[PDB]
RNA sequence: AGGUUUUGCGCGAGUGUUUGGGUGUAAAACCCGCACGCGUAAUGAAAGUGAACGUAGGUGAGAGCUUCGGCGCAUCAUCGA
RNA sequence: AGACUAAUCGAACCAUCUAGUAGCUGGUUACCGCCGAAGUUUCCCUCAGGAUAGCAGUGUCGACCUUCAGUUUUAUGAGGU
RNA sequence: UUAACUGAACGUGGGCAUUCGAAUGUAUCGACACUAGUGGGCCAUUUUUGGUAAGCAGAACUGGCGAUGCGGGAUGAACCG
RNA sequence: AGGUGUCCUAAGGGGGGCUCAUGGAGAACAGAAAUCUCCAGUAGAACAAAAGGGUAAAAGUCCCCUUGAUUUUGAUUUUCAGUGUGAAUACAAACCAUGAAAGUGUGGCCUAUCGAUCCUUUAGUCCCUCGAAAUUUGAGGCUAGAGGUGCCAGAAAAGUUACCACAGGGAUAACUGGCUUGUGGCGGCCAAGCGUUCAUAGCGACGUCGCUUUUUGAUCCUUCGAUGUCGGCUCUUCCUAUCA
């Protein structure tokens, strides 16, 4: 559940989902957490669209 | 006898005592958790253009 | 009130070596001269490198002068602030010039019989006191016993303090699934 | 809970590496040797005097245990074991139960 | 174990009686839900098929007065 | 007790040590006794080799 | 007494005279060598076996040097043997 | 009557093992200069106590790396007070 | 991997600064080694739980006393400057 | 306000046809309620259990075939020191089930349902050792399960002291003092009614606002290297809510 509403980047490619790469928050200093998710959770993201334009 | 339970009220200005740190990212990002069978043909693919390039001083000058 | 978060921050450097040997007190007098007169970066490298303590300046092999004789730098100088040591496995040694700090023995012997020449530092200002035509060398600053040691913990494959070395010595539980778990 | 008397599966005999046939049982533990070595070194040093020299469990608190079945193959004779979550019924070869036949 | 068996084949068989004038009055079996009937019928099916059997013992009576009682239960109290 | 990085200690000093403490500072008064005694012997044996084959 | 990191010093793929012997202005000073300790090779419970495809590898950064084209120490990440 | 046994008794007096152990009270000796905290996380027959992470000092090395930020603006997601 | 040199990652060569593509600051950049004390806390604005209530018991963000003098509140660890 | 130390050879896996709870109108015995038929019906039903989420040519229901509840090891998520235990997600190399096929399947639709060192016991390879050399018993090793610690990161454990002892604690009770006033005591406001008739001569229901610290509770701030703990006798002074 904390996942629900945080944005990474894809790292790897499966048959039927896709590994991400988010950074969690612990006390006084980050961690990289890698995650396996179904495409029916993931979603494209317009946050760099307008860079890109 | 009884004594206070838990308590959260100096950790944030602890942390931030001497910055919250951020790892640095990095050109090359490890391969570590990509599937074994996309692993194992990219092992070969790497070796043959190694190859391919240093004859390119005796060679297909492509 | 001021309102800084840092106020009397002292450097980080050394300024001064901590040794007290009367001939490296001569050679750093004659340093401190060149750098505040002369353009070449070259000398102001040296000078720092004068103050170091021993594990910061490890010694440089005859084997590892070899390997960066080539490619065009035959004719080239090589400086090392450090001692210089003999390698064993080298059985021909090139035609080289040298200015170290010291050489052993052996070392010696064998690049002036080859028909080199052995430098110093101070004859070295003296030839290039802008130090042109010269390469910088340093020894490997982590090939030490006591750095195996440094950040061990978990999934980390450093090197644990054991008074010996056996199968009644660790192994057992943490470092096999068979008797519990593994790290 | 009852389980049939026979089912194929995997068998990693020898020459076998495939699905056979196989004979299911209840495994039962067997006697305590009286010649073990822990049992040799536990003999000595209760004699003479001095009393109980290791414990003694007292505390329990478990009122089932775990079942572990115990295979076997048909053409090569292979063992195999597969253990299951805690269960009151065990039986192997039971009849199965009828849907839409209720009388009293 | 020939008096304990015996004990439990009768404290079993008396507590599948017991829950048959349950699922047999109409009063409670009104407001009680086929869906819960058809499977604890279909458990009743399998608990007098075991008698027949001769292996059984004293833990697999007392198991199934467990199973068939919480499975009654869960009807009878909602 | 331990409390870092350290090399777990085995030092059998648990007995009466104190007890059975042997200083040598006898080492040179010793040596000179022996010189002593081998030209004491050398002398009796005038001719004769010291050692034996 | 036994460990550990850091500073100064000698020698350096080696290093350490003093258990002991020679000698002496005598508990000082000076000299000698066979063994032995740590290091130079790891891995398995064990029987055992035992480190170069390449100018001791490829890619991206690197102080300094340079005939201005380039060669690139230490160290960090990554793919290979 | 738990009474008496040299002013000592619900187990006499004298020397030694003995400087018996203490998560518990009390004390701990000249000056100047610079930096400067914590009562919080996890486990323990743990709750007047320890290990572990955090806050703190000192010794440095790599560059002077042009990298960064308890901040604002612009684009785009999540929430059920 | 695809009916398929059709795709996929990693590559050679070439093109794009006249301006490297929001504001402000940079009185403080990165990494490593060793170790001290602490682990009884308390008070205040806003939000807030049990209780008739309490100078009572328990929590969230931030600022304070403890570890700190000075000028005001006559006096007063926490209020104002 | 509640729940767990279980249950399932199917209540697991695959495929196909169908749609529930309830309501309206009809049919010999038949009635509120037995079986049959038509129309409406967004889930108001069902899914082993506490509660929450999810599901309609299904995840519900009936029918057909089966044992992916199997073998060898690694990476990742939650509690977290980013240690252990529990549980969970996505691939790789084998062997299978089902279906015409694409596909699905590594136990129960998701969120709980459980366990170290030492010792004992079974399965596996056909393996290593018993150190003077051989061959058979026996014993010892390597890899995976089971026997248990519920105080559940895991000692083997019954009372009394009014004869008593020691190190400490105002971090903690029994007495005063301090804050609060529910209970105790005392005093007001409104006016239905009682009072021969007439609310207020004298009272006052249903409601509502206060004061005091001579009752009793709540709290635990000050004293445990000590503040002598009931009652009476004697003697002085002060308060007013006034017995004379
Ligand atoms: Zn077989």
């Amino acid at each position: 559940k904390f996942y629900h509403g945080k944005t990474g980047v894809v790292y790897n490619v499966t048959k039927s989902a896709v590994g991400v790469i988010v950074y969690k928050r612990v006390k006084h200093r980050y961690i990289e957490k890698r995650i396996n998710v179904r495409i029916e959770h993931v979603k494209p993201s317009r946050s760099r669209e307008d860079f890109l334009r | 006898a009884k004594s206070k339970n838990s308590s959260q009220h100096n950790q944030s200005r602890k942390a931030h005592r001497n910055g919250i740190k951020k790892p640095k990212t990095q050109r090359y990002p490890s391969l570590k958790g990509t599937d074994p069978k996309f692993r194992r043909n990219h092992r070969h693919a790497l070796h043959g253009t190694a190859k391919a390039l240093k004859e390119f001083k005796e060679g297909k000058r492509e | 009130g001021i309102d800084l978060r840092w106020k009397h921050v002292r450097s980080s450097h050394r300024k001064a070596p901590k040794s007290d040997n009367v001939y490296l007190k001569l050679l750093v007098k004659l340093y401190r001269f060149l750098a505040r007169r002369t353009e070449a970066p070259f000398n102001k490298v040296v000078l720092r490198r004068l103050f170091m303590s021993r594990i910061n300046r490890p010694p440089v092999s005859l084997s590892r002068i070899a390997r960066n004789l080539k490619n065009g730098n035959e004719k080239k100088t090589v400086v090392v602030v450090a001692t210089v040591t003999d390698d064993n496995r080298l059985l021909q040694v090139p035609k080289m010039e040298v200015a170290a700090l010291r050489f052993t023995a052996k070392a010696r012997a064998r690049i002036e019989a080859a028909g080199g020449r052995t430098l110093t530092l101070d004859q070295l200002a003296l030839e290039k006191p802008t130090g042109a035509n010269t390469l910088l060398l340093r020894g490997p600053k982590n090939a030490r016993e006591a750095v195996k040691h440094f950040g061990f913990g978990p999934h980390k494959h450093k090197k644990p303090y054991v008074r010996s070395k056996g199968r009644k010595f660790e192994r057992a539980r943490g470092r096999r699934r068979s008797r519990g778990f593994k790290v | 809970v009852n389980v049939p008397k026979t089912r194929k599966t995997f068998c990693k005999g020898k020459d076998c590496q495939k699905h056979t046939l196989h004979k299911v049982t209840q495994y039962k533990a067997g006697k305590a040797s009286a010649f073990a070595q822990g049992k040799r070194r536990y003999d000595r040093k209760q004699s003479g005097y001095g009393g109980q020299t290791k414990p003694v469990f007292h505390k329990k608190a478990k009122t089932t245990k775990k079942i572990v079945l115990r295979l076997e193959c048909s053409v090569c004779k292979t063992k195999k074991q597969l253990p299951l979550k805690r269960c009151k019924h065990f039986e192997l070869g039971g009849d199965k139960k009828t849907k839409g036949a209720a009388l009293v | 174990a020939f008096s304990k068996r015996f004990e439990a084949k009768q404290q079993l068989e008396s507590y599948i009686s017991r829950v048959e004038e349950i699922i047999s009055d109409p009063t409670l079996s009104l407001k009680l839900k086929r869906g819960q009937k058809d499977k604890i019928e279909q458990a009743l099916s399998e608990a007098m098929a075991q008698l027949e059997i001769e292996d059984s013992t004293a833990d697999e009576l007392k198991k199934k007065e467990l199973a068939l009682k919480r499975l009654v239960t869960k009807a009878m109290a909602s | 007790a331990i409390k870092h990085n350290q090399q777990i200690p085995n030092n059998h000093f648990r007995k009466h040590w104190q007890r059975r403490v042997r200083c040598h500072f006898d080492q040179p008064g010793k040596k000179v006794t022996r010189r002593l005694a081998r030209r004491a012997k050398a002398a009796a044996l005038a001719p004769r080799p010291v050692d034996k084959l």
